[PDB]
């Protein structure tokens, strides 16, 4: 058959598939959970920050970082791997924002984020990218989310997932798409990705966890990407727990 | 990036280099072409050849124009001819339609191509291309000559010659056929009788291409009235024109 | 030095004078100033001589690799992009000062290009320093709708009293005509008005008027044998 | 070895027509054959190996 | 990784030695015989074509003499295609040093510049050598007739008589019984023919496989003419000396 | 275009409707007007200038010729149907020249007059043209050679037919040349001649371009 | 041990690198059929689309490269974005440089050049997909022109792609050979729409709603893509079939 197919990428196995690129899909499955509900008027990120230790400062981590103004991107993953294709979109956002002065689309966005994971698998000399985002916000046409795979490969969504409690998150998103099949309300949809990080959290049962949570709405927010806080951040608390028990 | 600035083309341990040696592999499992030259023309010869009979030959090519004085027809790869005709009507123009006004010469085209050869048998991150061209034409000092340009990158003068699949029993019916007079209306009846032994799929006036660098035709050369200029040495011939020759075996 | 194009139903005229000057001095009694960029689109030059010839020759290169790397005919358009785009980027240094005149796939087309990169249609375009004259001619006696006879004549016409008021005009008045579906018709010298007028004395010396200080041969008609 | 080749093949047209001796004829039969079916497998490069 | 596809063409063996330089040389071996002499009146330059057919035009081909200048040929044994870029850049050095000193090119000059071209590739650059082998004929006022082999390893040296390509070994030894001081071109044109007649590998040899060009000063004026010999001429020379 | 195609059609129609004399007049007016129409001189009754116009027309003209039936005056044209062959001077030349002389050898017109036509042809080949046009038609000639039981004729054109495919050797067409050589010396009877060419035959017919028709004879 | 690993040649003097891209191409199952109408090219594709979570509007393998050409992309979805984004690049590019919009022939030829030079580098990876360009052309009519990861591209009658093509190629072939006429005659685009959706049910032996379609037809001077509402309307239209 021949030995190799495995020490590079620009390599395809005899059956045509990839190595790195299947092996960096691996690499994504010991991240931490990450959800995305799509609700009609926005969208809401959710993520599962373990307190891996009682020396940590708690709330005062992110891994929910703001692309402009009105882009959530949110990862799971190798972390630091994660935080510079964030980087990277903060440049090219930022020169699509010079160029034509208006907010890059999310459709335009995840276009230009595309190609850059893509492009570090046609050569042999840059290491593919082992992580899954999900991101998504709100432009002028209206709410989109989107996830991207390690493989360059990206879809629209209704609810997306990523970590180690895919499993449990992608059969819990369907059942809250068979209950509002009709779309759902974005203050309401703070409690629900409350309510799937408990259950999600159940393959990860071992540890102790902080939910963040954060949206980008048109009608509570005004369309920009502001962190969920205060009041309502313990409201969403209190309703997981009383789901879970 | 780019690393790959070692060549990949390497001296064999017994002699020879590898990459040149298994690109005229390549070379032999490719279609069977043809060129004879007359004493007024030279003929070059093809077979198309495609998946299925859905695609269409009419926007095929395989034989193409690299200057109007001369042509070239290979047999070999696909992809790879079709970038190095592309790369030879550029080198045609910049290197002597820009610098002595004119198409070049035969002999002189034919040596800037055999080092387009030589700069994919060597350099880093390339292998040779995986053709061998006959380029046959006409310049006003050297007569009608035939060339092949090869994997290797040399030439080779010719007065009639045939590579592809079916270049051993080939040249064997055209050594012994060859003529020191032939018209070049006598060269087409040598180079299709031969190309029919070769094919053993369907036989068409659309199915040959055939292309005779004769002589010159004012009713391709698009206007009239500089006698200086004379038009097109260069011309395919259409399925119709063909097809009756085709008869006429 | 002057260039007309007469945009017609069937086609396009373009004409121009042949006389080269090199500042008073006539520095060629004809020089041919039409140029060929393709087969069907011929073009001609005005304002400096050296400068028309040396792109009209450079992009005549380029529009012909693109036209056998699309594989069907060219367009006059393509001629006329290339070459705004080659003037501007040397910011009007180069001086030409063409009208560029072919037919195509897409009916015909005339069109005039300037130093800058300044491009305008027309149905009549004029340009060249004797511009001013051969205007005043055409514009009396142009009208919508002319076949090759009258066109023709139009154009030769213009050129011709484009002559008697201009002093860098001269010599013999060229016209090529391109109609649709026709190869070019290259008429040189199609109207000749003026000829030299024949000298009433000749003037051959006899042989050794002239004095011989030395004198030697050099040969470099052959490069010797053995 | 062709040439033994030339021999039995001549013999053996001798038995076709059943003639009673290897005529000339047989051999102008015999060096066309076996010249035929030498030159076939030299130029088509194949054996007789499958 | 691109460092696990690299070759390193250019390390040394445990010998202290550069396998691809001995490997050039190699096929050179299996490369077209070339042979010069330098008389004391001429230089006769004649190499055996490696490859023939009847239908391959022989007769206006020039695929072994390349002339560098005016006054400098050289017979060309190897990768003809590494050959035909070289032959290139020394045809443009040798016109240089005539714009720049309006002087013709000493032979040592251009020799030594051809080279330390091919040095450069086993030196550095992680590159395959350029496996030529030139023999150079040239004239210099200087030191008259000159004659010179290079290697692929780019290193030079002076000869009298020599002998690249194929059977090396067997032309070399028949040079040297034969070879005397006091040779003009005449006794050249017949050791050429005939040392390529002891190495031949056809039944008989013959002029379309013979190429064959002399430089003599036994040209008018007291100048140096680079005559390459029509075959049309070899073969007349060749009934003059009785090989057919 | 249009007139030439109506006027044939007629033609033909008419041998096959009212009478072989009456269509006899349709083909002359056919003949005239393709004339006319190659050297510009009644245009091509279409417009448009030469081009494909003449491909066309040479067509059915090859179908004028053998194909309306025999008379005294059909035969009479095909001495004077090869000066129009040496005028069309393209590619189809060859074409109509070979068709027509099957066709005129296969309606007997008389020995004399098949031998007189083919003669003409071999020597406008003779001059110019084409070796293999030549050569081709030399089979020919034979046969009519044969066929006028002139067979001293015959057999200088057949051994020098031979000589030369003896230097273009494992040919189809010299299958042919010692098929007829069997054929003349069955007739000069001797029979001993007569097999060693037959024999010289079949090895050179193993050839697998060799048609159904060559191994039925 | 190095010559199936970059895409220098072999023994045999064939690239195995080069060919396991057209083994990857076949792997997403997605199967398209393409025919040129009378003044209308039409090409209908499969829309799979797995789970409920993908929202579907966005799942797509029809790209508008221009106003005249569209292309339909058979293999790997991260290939498909990266050959169309090169070729809605090089479009604009043309537009820019020659004054006029791109036609499909010369797209067709460029596009097929960096495929030829991905195959003579050693650091870059030949895309592995199939791309069929579907355009009408106002100098050579409605076309179709097939690339593939080689650089190898012929013009088409009709063409069809996916592992079930074989099938597709036959159903085409038969049609092309009774009728006698290189291309498919009807003049309202609809209803080359229709055909066309038969000859899809017919060869895959399955039927199709209209989430399961996904139609491009170029006509002249635009691209559009159907949507799904419309594409029942056509549904309907093959059961007065």
């Amino acid at each position: 058959i021949g030995t190799g197919y495995d020490l590079s990428n620009s390599v395809f196995s005899p059956d045509g598939r990839n190595f790195q690129v299947e092996y960096a899909v691996k690499a994504v499955e010991n991240g931490t959970t990450s959800i995305g509900i799509k609700c009609n008027d926005g969208v809401v990120f959710a993520v599962e920050k373990l307190i891996t230790s009682k020396l940590l400062v708690p709330q005062k981590n992110v891994k929910i970082q703001v692309v402009d103004r009105h882009i959530g991107c949110v990862y799971s993953g190798l972390i630091p791997d994660g935080r510079h294709l964030v980087n990277r979109g903060r440049e090219e956002a930022a020169s699509f924002k010079k160029l034509y002065k208006t907010p890059i689309p999310i459709p335009a966005f995840a276009d230009r984020l595309g190609q850059y994971v893509q492009a570090h698998t046609l050569y042999n000399s840059v290491r593919p990218f082992g992580v899954s985002t999900i991101f998504g916000g709100v432009d002028k046409n209206g709410a989109h989310l989107y996830m991207l795979e390690p493989s360059g490969s990206y879809w629209g969504y209704k609810g997306a997932a990523t970590g180690k409690g895919r499993q449990s998150a992608k059969a819990e998103l369907e059942k809250l798409v068979d209950h509002h099949p009709e779309g759902l309300s974005a203050r309401e949809a703070v409690k629900q990705a409350a309510k799937i990080i408990y259950l999600a959290h159940e393959d990860n049962k071992e540890k102790d966890f902080e939910l963040e949570i954060s949206w980008c709405s048109l009608s509570e927010t005004n369309g920009l990407h502001k962190f969920v806080k205060g009041d309502l951040l313990q409201e969403a608390i209190d309703f997981a727990q009383k789901e879970i028990n | 990036t780019d690393r790959y600035s070692f060549s990949l083309t390497t001296f064999s341990p017994s002699g020879k280099l590898g990459q040149i040696d298994y690109a005229l592999t390549a070379v032999k499992q490719g279609v069977t072409s043809l060129g004879i030259k007359a004493t007024n023309g030279v003929v070059i010869a093809t077979e198309k050849k495609s998946s299925s009979p859905l695609a269409m030959s009419e926007t095929l090519s395989k034989v193409s124009l690299l200057t109007p004085d001369i042509g070239a027809v290979y047999s070999g790869m696909g992809p790879d001819y079709r970038v190095l005709v592309d790369k030879s009507r550029k080198v045609a123009h910049t290197s002597y339609k820009r610098i002595y006004g004119e198409y070049p010469p035969t002999k002189l085209l034919v040596s800037e191509v055999a080092k387009i050869m030589q700069e994919a048998t060597q350099s880093g991150g390339v292998r040779p291309f995986g053709v061998s061209l006959l380029i046959a034409g006409h310049d006003e000092f050297n007569g009608f000559s035939l060339y092949q340009v090869d994997p290797s990158g040399s030439y080779f003068p010719w007065k009639a010659t045939a590579i592809g699949k079916g270049s051993v029993a080939a040249k064997t019916f055209l050594e012994k056929r060859w003529n020191d007079e032939l018209e070049l209306e006598d060269a087409i009846h040598i180079a299709l009788l031969t190309l029919k032994e070769s094919v053993e799929g369907e036989f068409n006036g659309d199915t040959i291409e055939l292309a005779i660098i004769g002589d010159e035709n004012p009713d391709l050369l698009g206007y009239t009235g500089i006698p200086t200029d004379k038009g097109p040495r260069f011309r395919k011939l259409t399925s119709q024109e063909i097809n009756d020759r085709l008869e006429a075996l | 030095t002057t260039i007309v194009g007469v945009k017609f139903n069937n086609g396009v005229v373009i004409a121009a004078d042949t006389r080269s000057t090199q500042g008073p001095i006539v520095a060629d009694k004809n020089c041919a100033k039409l140029h060929r960029i393709s087969p069907k689109i011929w073009c001609a030059g005005a304002g400096t001589a050296a400068d028309t010839e040396a792109v009209t020759q450079l992009i005549g290169s380029n529009i012909e690799l693109h036209s056998l790397y699309t594989s069907r005919e060219p367009r006059v358009v393509s001629a006329l992009q290339m070459l705004k785009q080659h003037l501007f980027k040397y910011q009007g240094h180069i001086g030409a000062y063409l009208i560029v005149a072919g037919v195509d796939p897409t009916g015909s087309h005339l069109f005039s290009i300037h130093a800058h990169g300044s491009t305008d249609v027309g149905y009549y375009l004029s340009l060249g320093s004797g511009s001013l004259a051969a205007m005043a001619v055409l514009e009396s006696h142009w009208k919508q709708d002319l076949t090759k006879e009258e066109a023709i004549k139009l154009a030769s016409d213009a050129i011709q009293a484009g002559i008697w008021n201009d002093l860098g005009s001269g010599s013999n008045v060229d016209v090529c005509v391109m109609e649709i579906g026709k190869d070019a018709e290259y008429l040189r010298n199609y109207l000749t008005p003026n000829v030299r007028e024949e000298k009433q004395k000749s003037y051959k010396f006899p042989r050794g008027t002239t004095a011989v200080l030395k004198e030697s041969i050099v040969n470099i008609c052959d490069i010797q044998e053995e | 070895a062709d040439v033994k080749g030339v021999c039995t093949e001549a013999g053996m047209y001798a038995l076709r027509e059943r003639r009673i001796h290897v005529t000339q004829e047989d051999f102008e039969l015999a060096v066309g054959k076996v010249m035929n079916k030498n030159q076939e497998t030299a130029i088509s490069v194949a054996k007789l190996f499958k | 990784g691109s460092r696990r596809y690299d070759s390193r063409t250019t390390i040394f063996s445990p010998e202290g030695r550069l396998y691809q330089v001995e490997y050039a040389l190699e096929s050179i071996s299996h490369a077209g015989t070339a042979i010069g002499i330098m008389a004391s009146d001429g230089i006769v330059l004649a190499a055996e074509r490696k490859v023939t057919s009847t239908l391959l035009e022989q007769d206006t081909s020039t695929e072994k003499l390349y002339k560098l200048n005016d006054k400098i040929a050289v017979a060309v044994a190897g990768l003809t295609a590494d050959a035909e870029i070289l032959i290139n850049t020394a045809r443009i050095h040798a016109q240089n040093y005539l714009k720049t000193y309006n002087e013709d090119i000493p032979v040592e000059i251009l020799v030594r510049r051809l080279s330390d071209i091919k040095q450069g590739y086993t030196q550095h650059g992680g590159l395959r050598p350029f496996g030529v082998s030139f023999i150079y004929a040239g004239y210099d006022d200087r030191y008259g007739y000159q004659l010179y082999t290079s290697n692929p390893s780019g290193n030079y040296t002076g000869w009298k008589a020599i002998s690249v390509g194929a059977n090396t070994s067997a032309a070399q030894t028949l040079l040297q019984m034969d070879y005397k001081d006091d040779m003009k071109v005449d006794d050249a044109i017949e050791l050429a023919l005939k040392t390529l007649s002891k190495t031949t590998d056809s039944s008989a040899l013959t002029y379309d496989r013979l190429e064959f060009a002399t430089i003599r000063k036994g040209a008018n004026d007291g100048e140096v003419y680079q005559k390459i010999f029509k075959p049309q001429e070899i073969k007349d020379i060749l009934v003059k000396t009785g090989i057919t | 275009m249009s007139l030439p195609g109506s006027k044939l059609e007629e033609a033909r129609r008419l041998v096959n409707e009212k009478q072989y004399n009456e269509a006899e007049q349709v083909y002359l007016s056919l003949l005239d007007k393709d004339s006319s129409q190659s050297s510009a001189a009644a245009g091509a009754s279409v417009d448009d200038k030469r081009r494909n116009e003449q491909e066309t027309s040479i067509l059915e003209l090859g179908q004028l010729y053998v194909t309306m039936g025999a008379k005294d005056k059909l035969r009479e044209f095909i001495p004077h149907s090869t000066e129009y062959m040496m005028q069309f001077a393209k590619s189809k030349t060859v074409k109509v020249l070979k068709t027509l002389i099957e066709k005129f050898e296969q309606v007997p017109d008389s020995l004399d007059d098949q031998i007189f036509v083919c003669e003409k042809s071999i020597e406008f080949a003779k001059r110019e043209k084409r070796v293999f046009l030549k050569h081709s038609l030399s089979i020919k000639l034979a046969t009519l050679h044969y066929q006028k039981k002139q067979y001293k004729d015959s057999l200088a054109l057949i051994n020098d037919l031979l000589r030369e495919f003896k230097k273009l050797d494992d040919k189809p067409s010299l299958v042919d040349v010692h098929l007829l050589e069997s054929k003349v010396y069955h007739k000069l009877r001797n029979l001993a001649k007569s097999k060693a060419s037959l024999t010289a035959a079949r090895t050179a017919a193993n050839s697998i371009y060799c048609p159904t028709q060559t191994v039925a004879e | 041990g190095y010559d199936r690993h970059i895409t220098i040649f072999s023994p045999e003097g064939r690239l195995y690198q080069v060919e396991y891209a057209f083994k990857a191409t076949n792997q997403t199952n997605i199967n398209s059929l393409a025919v040129r109408g009378k003044d209308c090219t039409v090409v209908i594709s499969q829309k799979k689309v797995p789970d409920k979570l993908l929202d579907p509007t966005t799942v797509s393998y029809i790209f508008c490269i221009s106003r005249t050409i569209g292309m339909v992309v058979n293999g790997p979805i991260p290939d498909a974005r990266n050959a169309a984004l090169r070729a809605k690049a090089e479009a604009a590019e043309f537009r820019y440089k020659y004054g006029y919009d791109m036609p499909c022939d010369v797209l067709a030829k460029r596009m097929a050049n960096l495929s030829q030079i991905y195959t003579q580098r050693a650091y870059m990876r030949p895309l592995g997909v199939i791309l069929t360009f579907v355009s009408v052309d106002e100098e050579l009519g409605p076309s179709i022109y097939k690339t593939d990861p080689a650089g190898y591209y012929v013009g088409y009658k009709a063409t069809a792609t996916g592992p079930k093509q074989q099938e597709i190629t036959t159903n085409l072939e038969n049609h092309f050979k009774k009728s006698k006429i290189d291309h498919i005659n009807e003049e309202s685009w609809e209803k080359v729409v229709e055909f066309a959706i038969t000859h899809m049910i017919d060869a895959l032996g399955t039927e199709f709603s209209k989430n399961d379609l996904e139609v491009g037809v170029a006509t002249k001077d635009k691209f559009f893509t159907l949507s799904a509402e419309n594409i029942e309307e056509r549904l309907v239209a093959i059961a007065e079939q």
